[PDB]
């Protein structure tokens, strides 16, 4: 322990003591109110010492929906009409949101050091393994003597077990579509909140390692580094040789496409016992529309994938890294392909119709431009558009290339039978080509768009004439409205 | 007493039309225009379930302690994004007086307190559209009494908003707040007291550390009250 542990003052170990204290006799409402009640006060920043973010995170873990008893008779009055498990997620995500804002016009430079370090010394304690480090010899935390927190075991312990890591993973990501009670509620309410907080916390230590590490060094000792990284720990825990054809489909667990490997995950386990079951008293009041579901596990998937890029990218033009066994060229291809290979028109557009247009970019017109480059390949070129994210003319002075070899445009080898999965087609390069040319726009603030503008018009005939040709009672999807808006 | 909270929302909420108006929003919010199913806030609120056409809670009809009615809610998020369309900054004043007091009746309802996201934006930019000095003088039509049980939640949704609420509720200070600790501790009104407690204590006022003579009052007056007593060791040792 050299790097970025701090020390704490006289001040500070008071607060740890008092906290770990108040732990001690399972005073977890005191615990809350404690950080709770000097929030939005003066510029002191009461910091939470890991001992006591590791009690928050397995707190976190002891939603309402099944756990009514114990939450009920923890606390009987409820003075803040919260449960614990609401709570300790509220100030998770406090601390989160003022860690990842490190401004020295706020509570201090020492205290947001110090709590830096308090969050980096608590997931240090999850080692992804393949399916007590005390660093304050001041006070005796409660994490020596206690290893359940009201029936929860904890989060280190349940993670650090063998093959443990990637269940939590792979057991939220599948039931985020769930069309079921209890299944959907455990992965909305508990880990889809924590997933995300972790991911948060991974993608910043990983920020620390890189930029705090052996400036100037030699490419092999540089990416053989790479390997020991945060990050690059957590990726292990997937356990694959052959990354590109597991990462992608493990990412998309429950999603509608193709399916081409029949042996797929192993039935996933509840994290803790009872998680996959309601409880008869407690009653759901959301309804969660199956659009507002497909919104939230396309969130967090594109959030992974984007984890993922994360030190992907970073890899030099040399040797790939050893330890993740990552080629870093071809999984885009693997998540490209199961985008393309799709059966849904509603999860198409909801991966790529991101909220964050700029906090994900990088990687998402490459997994545009991978998926419009295999939808071409499979139904009727070496395209050049991401690359050309830097020429307003250029991207431009390509697109009617596509559209006038029928690029867009429906063939005639098939007939009214599959019409659908010749519309289906069709409307999937309608999703991909929009995104790449929104990115264009916003990341470069005459007539080549005008002659852009009316090829893609005059080709919207054939379709309209296809919809003659087929006898349809109405028309086909059209990408000349959607295209002219835009432009404005 | 058991969830007898606010309820501004007292039937179910349309989840049909709703789910319809929740279409053609994704690709139009990342490329109103569609206003035609509900043509004023009224009516987006009546489709929201809010109220059998009604801004002010009557307490003289009890309205502040409501029962459960075990009745569904949309999503804060789309409920806070669809509100947001019928913000009409540059229109009149008495429109947008009932759009903020629509916004702060159905931000302050144990439904949409207890249905929230971890991460707060929508609140956070719906607030920072008004004057806080207007916000809270249009301030959420609870009496000036029973202002702390639910003044204790509008802080725990918007925490910044703690110095500048004291003000318009007494108007140094810190007599009328001791003075108001009395006709609490001289009736045996100790809930409304222990909000008013947990209101007040860590202002500019009142606030942390070991040093307010509240202590030695409780100490006098001794199973609501030991709370009392806890929360002020702990705020004490501070």
């Amino acid at each position: 322990g050299a790097h970025y542990f701090v020390e704490l003052t006289e001040k500070h170990l008071l607060a740890f003591e008092m906290l770990n204290s108040m732990c001690l006799l399972e005073n977890y409402d005191h615990v809350l109110l404690f950080l709770e009640c000097q929030f939005g006060k003066s510029h002191n920043l009461a910091v939470i010492p890991f001992d006591i973010i590791l009690v928050l995170f397995t707190l976190s873990t002891l939603s309402e929906y099944y756990k009514e008893p114990i939450l009920r008779a923890n606390d009987p009055y409820n003075t803040s009409r919260e449960t614990l498990s609401r709570r300790a997620l509220k100030l998770l995500q406090k601390y989160l949101a003022i860690l990842k804002e490190f401004d020295s016009e706020q509570y201090n430079l020492y205290d947001l050091e110090l709590l830096r370090c308090q969050f980096f010394l608590a997931i240090d304690t999850l080692t992804p393994k393949k399916q007590f480090k005390n660093p304050y010899r001041s006070y005796i935390s409660c994490l020596e003597q206690r290893n359940t927190i009201l029936g929860n075991r904890l989060l280190n312990l349940k993670l650090n077990e063998p093959g443990e890591f990637i269940n939590m993973i792979l057991w939220t990501l599948s039931n985020s579509l769930q069309e079921s009670t209890p299944l959907f509620l455990s992965s909305h309410e508990i880990w889809m909140p924590l997933l995300e907080i972790l991911i948060d916390l991974f993608s910043c230590r990983q920020d620390y390692f890189i930029q705090h590490e052996a400036q100037n060094v030699s490419k092999s000792l540089f990416v053989q580094r790479l390997s020991e990284s945060p990050l690059a720990v957590f990726f292990e825990s997937l356990n694959t040789r052959n990354f590109a054809n597991r990462f992608s489909e493990y990412v998309f667990l429950n999603c509608d496409y193709k399916l081409p490997s029949d042996n797929y995950a192993t039935p996933v386990h509840p994290v803790y016992n009872g998680e996959n079951t309601i409880v008869d008293t407690y009653i759901p009041t959301i309804k969660c529309s199956p659009l507002y579901k497909s919104q939230k596990s396309l969130a967090l998937r594109r959030k992974l994938i984007g984890s993922c890029f994360k030190l992907l990218l970073r890899v030099p033009d040399g040797h790939r890294l050893i330890t993740p066994r990552i080629v870093a060229d071809d999984v885009i291809q693997g998540i490209s392909r199961t985008l393309a290979s799709f059966n849904d028109i509603l999860q198409f557009k909801k991966f790529f119709m991101t909220e964050n247009l700029s906090q994900e970019s990088y990687f998402i017109p490459l997994l545009a431009e991978g998926t419009l480059s295999e939808i071409l390949k499979d139904t009727q070129v070496i395209l050049t558009l991401v690359e050309n994210l830097s020429d307003g003319v250029s991207f431009c002075n390509e697109v009617i290339g596509l559209v006038k070899s029928k690029c867009f445009a429906f063939t005639e080898q098939c007939s009214q039978a599959s019409y659908e999965e010749a519309v289906l087609n069709i409307e999937k390069c309608d999703v991909c080509l929009l995104v790449l040319l929104r990115y264009l726009l916003h990341l470069i603030g005459a007539k080549e768009q005008l002659e852009m503008l009316h090829a893609i018009e005059k080709n919207d005939s054939g379709r309209r004439q296809w919809a003659k040709a087929l006898n349809l009672g109405n028309d086909p999807p059209l990408l000349y409205p959607i295209v002219s808006q835009m432009f404005g | 007493d058991k969830y007898k909270d606010w309820h501004f929302i007292s039937k179910n909420c349309h989840y049909e039309q709703l789910m319809d108006l929740e279409m053609k929003d994704t690709a139009y919010s990342f490329l109103e225009f569609v206003h035609l199913k509900c043509p004023s806030i009224t009516n987006l609120l009546v489709l929201f379930g809010v109220n059998q056409e009604k801004l002010k809670i009557n307490y003289e009809k009890k309205e502040n302690s409501r029962y459960d009615n075990l009745c569904t809610i949309f999503p804060v998020n789309k409920m806070l994004k669809f509100l947001m369309y019928f913000y009409s900054d540059d229109d009149n004043d008495d429109v947008r007086e009932f759009f903020l007091k629509a916004f702060i009746c159905l931000i302050l309802d144990r439904k949409v307190f207890n249905a929230m996201e971890s991460d707060h934006r929508l609140c956070f930019k719906v607030l920072e559209l008004f004057n806080e000095a207007h916000f809270i003088n249009s301030y959420f039509e609870i009496v000036d009494k029973n202002d702390f049980f639910l003044h204790y939640r509008l802080l725990q949704i918007f925490p910044h908003l703690q110095s500048a609420l004291l003000r318009r509720r007494f108007s140094t200070i810190q007599q009328n707040i001791i003075k108001e600790f009395n006709e609490f501790f001289d009736c045996k009104n100790y809930k409304n007291l222990l909000y008013f407690i947990l209101t007040m204590y860590g202002s500019k006022f009142i606030p942390f550390g070991p040093k307010e003579y509240f202590k030695d009052c409780i100490l006098d007056i001794s199973v609501e009250i030991s709370i009392l007593k806890g929360i002020l060791n702990l705020f004490s040792k501070i």
